[PDB]
């Protein structure tokens, strides 16, 4: 319990990059996170949106 | 531009729509600025036989 605030920014770090690499598998409402395969699915027309 | 195609195809000049008279014979940009113009003229394009 000595080294409490330097642990703790260690670990806010870590979970900072850790949910910034995650954002990366979200649909934010589209069909999937994949833009190749959302490409090779879909038109180019339908998938620019 | 001047060309003739049939009733089922008209809907298919037009910027993203994809097919076989869109994208072998005419196709247009997706970022086509202008005004489609089409007609029926099944009165002197179409001779007996």
């Amino acid at each position: 319990s000595a080294l409490g605030k330097l642990q703790d920014v260690v670990n806010q770090n870590a979970q900072a990059l850790n949910t910034l690499v995650k954002q990366l598998s979200s649909n934010f409402g589209a069909i999937s996170s994949v833009l190749n395969d959302i490409l090779s699915r879909l038109d180019p027309p339908e998938a620019e949106v | 531009d001047s060309f003739v195609i049939r009733g089922d195809e008209v809907r298919q000049i037009a910027p993203g729509q994809t097919g076989k008279i869109a994208d072998y014979n005419y196709k247009l940009p997706d970022d086509f600025t202008g005004c489609v113009i089409a007609w029926n003229s099944n009165n002197l394009d179409s001779k007996v036989g």
